[PDB]
């Protein structure tokens, strides 16, 4: 639970010291973006619901092995919970470029859900790949500017897709 | 660390839900708050070391008797004034991280959220803290808005010492 | 409810303190998207009853079976049309009152908490409810922020619904 | 998985007593009802594949939308009918399912407690599945004790999905 | 728990219509002096501990029978307990101006308070003199400006006041 | 290669005629030109390569699909990137050229003569070249009137294209 600036003051406290200048430089820069990275999440949110469906769509038409008899997310129940738990994911990596900060995303999901997934017998490897797929979609849908100002996203790119990449090696 | 994006966040978590135009907002708001606040908390920065020595004589001044009378409790030796002025800069290294930080987060936890019990088992005054940020808050020297929320935050840290 | 002011001040009440800049942050944001979002619901207000035309013409249009068989939950028959419509108003009327409102809040309580079931037990299909929404969002015809929150807005009601 | 001889163990183990004649009367009831169910699920099993052809022609009888238009969701494409059969065998399945095991607990477990959540993501119209039972509940060819609740199988999962 | 932009929501969906043009010409005034109540909110807030000591700092020196043995704000405990209960209806207040309606206020203090201060025997009539002199207080702390440029908080003081006297009748 | 000076003596020499106070009135405006014009090529020189991969990537921004299907005219593949940014550069090249030349001769020499039979025959859309142009014209971050005559060369490439 960290913002970027918490996290600056946070480093600042443990240096002891105040805050330098180069730092108050980013941050101001980061004040200036911050609106620019909030474009690219408000439009992720927005179209949260097809992602995760359209995720599902291209994960269960790639492996149909979930969808088979005796498959992990065979039973209507554990599709339904299959779901619940991609919308999640989707859910706290908004929330992580919302805060400009993955120490959202590794308190609230990290940690746990790899041996949680270990426990119920759930494959990583299949909500790996659906977590990247999911991840590719959600850049695609940011990246075009359907009606937006002419701005530059390319660093928010490389944020989020580094949130996506730190989600699906944390699920494993 | 009640600072606004993360208390949105929180909001948001706890209600189960996707961000809305609400959280937006708070952001649009936080923004036009950073704008000034940064600056501010550079120029906080660049005063920091005379107002610290000034708050540490004003509060020699009011309260005459703590440089009198023998006690580890009291700045009489050198080395109570030591830790007296390091205090003071932590009180002003703290208004500096709630100014750059945008909420009074930092301050409720590496102050608040102990000082009472402290002041209570050290015999320290609250009153002589109380003063120092009054003379804090007083000779900052800003102006405008960024002053009024920096003396927002001297004043929350009043209300919070008495 | 969730608007800004309300959550801000049960976030106040269930910390069990005063309020901050925090809220204040929150506040001026707030006045913020106000500024522009009183304008565009009026606006809103007065293209309202062309809009509802066409999205229940469109509705009809990219499912033209709800308009040929018979059946009470179809608008075959001219009664199915007012109350079609009268839902299509319905939808309009929320996303002007969450303009209003600033927040996701009056369609969360008036549409969203109960529309899963009603159109279980009503064999009413969500996507005639989509496909108008979409309708609505681009042919409002609205430009810049007033119109991207608009869209994001009925983008909510969209996600609400499938 | 609500089965009569599982909830009796239920039963007598959150009273924390041991079985009384309750669970015998339970007992010899079940072994009624399996006396003719079992026989029953065996003609179910012979006739299953005309009947999941059956009513999937039905279910595109009567909806000749899905037939028609492009879209992952219908079955227009090949794709589309080999999954779509595929889940009238499902439904069909779940039936002789319930039908061994002497109680609702099957679908309730394997179709019924995710499907409203799993219609409102896919864009399935439950509707679909209403007509290709009811199809099937007309068409089993069933007679007497065992037609009547094999019907109320049908008719269970008929009114958990609307 | 309302707005003035909820309550104006709610009252339009009673009506079942849009919102008239004038109410919303009405809340355009609303949102232009919507700061002008949040400027004096905050100076209101900042000072809240002065203007809880002095209330009760003229109230025990009004009533000594509180403060004598057997009064009801006599012990230690129960007097600590008496400015807590005094800050908490400031705090009401406070936030009752902020949200701009009085339904925060019933809402979180007024329907049970008086018949807790009956059951406790807490005297209503001493607590309802020590808001009003709190709010005179608040006012009177709020209307001088300090380094703040001039607004008009005369309509804020009638809406002040028309709080702090709603706290200080259902108290009775 | 339509460059005043030689349209200059083509005039001259197909009217048989030896050159007159008109040529001289044009060549005090070409030297004109050309006395910001030549700064404002080194500088697009210096801005090139930063421009040619915004281009692109606002390219693959605004056409998506691009980058998705399987197609040899498509950027799917790295061949398709490699060979793409290399007719970016070769469009902000030709800019330069005619920055460098005075006029419109070298583009249409050596992009407008053939562009449209080649984008004929393999599947190039020229809606991608004119969003880099516009990208480009967007983006060279120069001012004045040599800014004003470098959008008037593209667009005058973007007229060429569609
Ligand atoms: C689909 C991508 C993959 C998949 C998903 C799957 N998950 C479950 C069950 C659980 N998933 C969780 C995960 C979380 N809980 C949390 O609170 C958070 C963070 C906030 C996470 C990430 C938990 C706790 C469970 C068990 C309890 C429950 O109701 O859901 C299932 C169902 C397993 C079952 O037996 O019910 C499924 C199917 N599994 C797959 O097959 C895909 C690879
Ligand atoms: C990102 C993938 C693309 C992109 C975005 C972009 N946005 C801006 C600037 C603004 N965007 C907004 C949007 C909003 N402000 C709000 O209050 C809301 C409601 C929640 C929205 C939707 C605004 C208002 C700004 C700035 C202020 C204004 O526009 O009036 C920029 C440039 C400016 C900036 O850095 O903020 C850019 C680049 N542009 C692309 O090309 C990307 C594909
Ligand atoms: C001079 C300002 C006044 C004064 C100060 C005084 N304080 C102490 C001892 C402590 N002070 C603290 C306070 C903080 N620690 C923190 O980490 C922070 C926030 C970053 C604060 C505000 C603490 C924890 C102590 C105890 C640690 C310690 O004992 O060193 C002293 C030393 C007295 C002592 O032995 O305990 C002094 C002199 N006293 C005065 O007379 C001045 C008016
Ligand atoms: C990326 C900008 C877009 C894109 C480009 C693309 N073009 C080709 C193939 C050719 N492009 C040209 C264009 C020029 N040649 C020139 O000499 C000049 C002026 C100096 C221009 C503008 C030509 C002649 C070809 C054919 C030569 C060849 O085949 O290599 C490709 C390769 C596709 C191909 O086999 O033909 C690509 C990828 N395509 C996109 O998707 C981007 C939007
Ligand atoms: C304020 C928020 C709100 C919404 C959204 C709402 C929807 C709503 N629509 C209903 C019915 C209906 N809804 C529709 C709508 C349609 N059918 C079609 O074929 C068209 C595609 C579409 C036209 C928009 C129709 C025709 C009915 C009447 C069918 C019925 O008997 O139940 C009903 C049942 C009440 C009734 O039977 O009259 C509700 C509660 N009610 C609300 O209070
Ligand atoms: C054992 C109990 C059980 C049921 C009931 C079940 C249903 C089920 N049907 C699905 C899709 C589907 N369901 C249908 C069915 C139809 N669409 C039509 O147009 C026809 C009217 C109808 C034919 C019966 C189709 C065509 C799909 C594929 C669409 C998709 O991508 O999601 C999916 C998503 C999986 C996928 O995308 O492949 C589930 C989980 N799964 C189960 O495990
Ligand atoms: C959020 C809204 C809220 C209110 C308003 C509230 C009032 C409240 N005041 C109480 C006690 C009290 N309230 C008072 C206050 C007073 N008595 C006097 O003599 C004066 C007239 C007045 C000082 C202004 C006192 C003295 C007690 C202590 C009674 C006791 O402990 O026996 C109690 C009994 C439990 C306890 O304090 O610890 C409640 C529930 N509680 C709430 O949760
Ligand atoms: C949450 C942190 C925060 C605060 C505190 C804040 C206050 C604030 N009060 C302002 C204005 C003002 N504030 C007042 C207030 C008053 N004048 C009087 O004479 C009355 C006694 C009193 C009200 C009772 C007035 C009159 C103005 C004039 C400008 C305006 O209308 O906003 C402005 C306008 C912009 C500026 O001053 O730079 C600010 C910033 N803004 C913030 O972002």
């Amino acid at each position: 639970m960290f913002d970027a600036f918490t996290k600056v003051v946070s480093q600042a406290d443990t240096r002891g010291e105040m805050l330098s200048t180069a730092q108050i430089d980013a941050l101001s820069q980061m004040v200036a973006e911050s609106n620019k990275r909030l474009d690219s999440v408000n439009r992720i949110t927005s179209n949260a619901s097809t992602i995760v469906s359209n995720a599902a769509r291209s994960l269960f038409a790639e492996q149909p092995q979930l969808i088979a008899p005796g498959g992990n997310a065979y039973t209507s129940r554990r599709m339904a919970a299959c779901l619940r738990d991609m919308e999640i994911i989707l859910r706290y990596v908004t929330y992580a470029v919302f805060a400009g900060d993955a120490s959202v995303l590794e308190d609230r999901c990290l940690n746990g859900l790899r041996e949680t997934y270990l426990a119920l017998g759930t494959p990583g490897s299949s909500v790996a790949v659906g977590v990247g797929k999911m991840k590719e979609a959600a850049l695609a849908i940011v990246n075009d500017p359907a009606g937006i100002t002419p701005g530059d996203c390319s660093a928010l790119a490389s944020e989020i897709a580094g949130y996506f990449d730190r989600a699906a090696a944390a699920v494993s | 660390m009640k600072t606004p994006l993360t208390e949105a966040v929180s909001i948001a978590d706890s209600q189960g839900r996707f961000l809305s135009s609400t959280e937006i907002q708070v952001a649009f708001g936080r923004f036009r708050q950073a704008k000034a606040g940064l600056e501010a908390a550079k120029a906080l920065t660049s005063k920091a070391d005379s107002l610290i020595s000034g708050a540490a004589q004003a509060v020699y001044n009011k309260f005459p008797y703590t440089t009198q009378m023998q006690g580890p409790n009291y700045a009489a030796d050198q080395r109570g004034k030591d830790k007296c002025a390091r205090d003071i800069g932590y009180y002003l290294r703290m208004v500096t991280y709630c100014l750059i930080a945008g909420g009074t987060g930092p301050m409720d936890e590496y102050l608040i959220a102990g000082i009472d019990e402290i002041n209570r088992t050290f015999e320290l005054s609250p009153s002589w803290y109380i003063e120092a940020l009054k003379y804090i808050k007083a000779n900052h020297g800003l102006s405008g808005d960024a002053a009024v929320e920096a003396n927002s935050y001297l004043d929350y840290a009043i209300n919070a010492l008495s």
